[PDB]
């Protein structure tokens, strides 16, 4: 929160096995403006990725 | 796995991708956009009692 | 003193001024009467 | 009145806003959103007429 919500850093930092985007589409992330980001980090396995 | 939990309310809260703001202009119809909002109309001073 | 209430899920009809304020409720679930006036958007029946 | 009220109905849309689905949204997922929002004012126009 109280940042700017610059997404090109996702980009930049890896190939992902998936990006999948529900609510907008995952190119219009730097156009929108979001009243809280959470980022909730795990790890599971490629079986349980779907 | 990473998830980017958000809301989009009008942003209530901003938290608004690397976007650059212009000077208002009033009484013309004009675009705009809000923290997001997104719009067409002609932009007055307010007097309500907010 | 100290009172506790507690909330639950409602519907109200509520009344505002012409400045940015509340005046009056209307508990929908209250009184048939009340649930009349939420049912035609009204303080007045 | 109700004819106007209907246009902040969602009809299964992710928002009652035109805006915010262009906004949100590429052209491939903007079109569902947006045909649902046209079958909803369809019916309430038809409605009216009728
Ligand atoms: C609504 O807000 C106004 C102030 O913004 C309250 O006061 C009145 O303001 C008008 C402004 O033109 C004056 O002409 C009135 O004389 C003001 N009232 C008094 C008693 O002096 C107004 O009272 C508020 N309304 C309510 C219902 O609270």
């Amino acid at each position: 929160s109280n940042c700017v919500a610059d997404y090109s850093v996702l980009y930049n930092f890896a190939p992902f096995f998936a990006f999948k985007c529900y609510g907008v589409s995952p190119t219009k992330l730097n156009d929108l403006c979001f009243t809280n980001v959470y980022a909730d980090s795990f790890v599971i396995k490629g079986n349980e990725v779907s | 796995v990473v998830v980017l939990s958000f809301e989009l309310l009008h942003a209530p809260a901003t938290v608004c991708g690397p976007k650059k703001s212009t000077n208002l202009v009033k009484n013309k119809c004009v675009n705009f956009n809000f923290n997001g909002l997104t719009g067409t109309g002609v932009l007055t001073k307010s007097n309500k009692k907010f | 003193d100290y009172y506790v209430g507690y909330l639950q899920p409602r519907t109200f009809l509520l009344k505002y001024n012409e400045n940015g304020t509340i005046t009056d409720a209307v508990d929908c679930a209250l009184d048939p009467l009340s649930e009349t006036k939420c049912t035609l958007k009204s303080f007045t029946v | 009145n109700t004819l106007v009220k209907q246009l902040s109905s969602k009809f299964g849309a992710i928002s009652s806003v035109l805006n915010d689905i262009l906004s949100r949204l590429d052209p491939p997922e903007a079109e569902v959103q947006i045909d649902r929002l046209i079958t909803g004012r369809l019916q309430s126009l038809q409605t009216y007429v009728t």
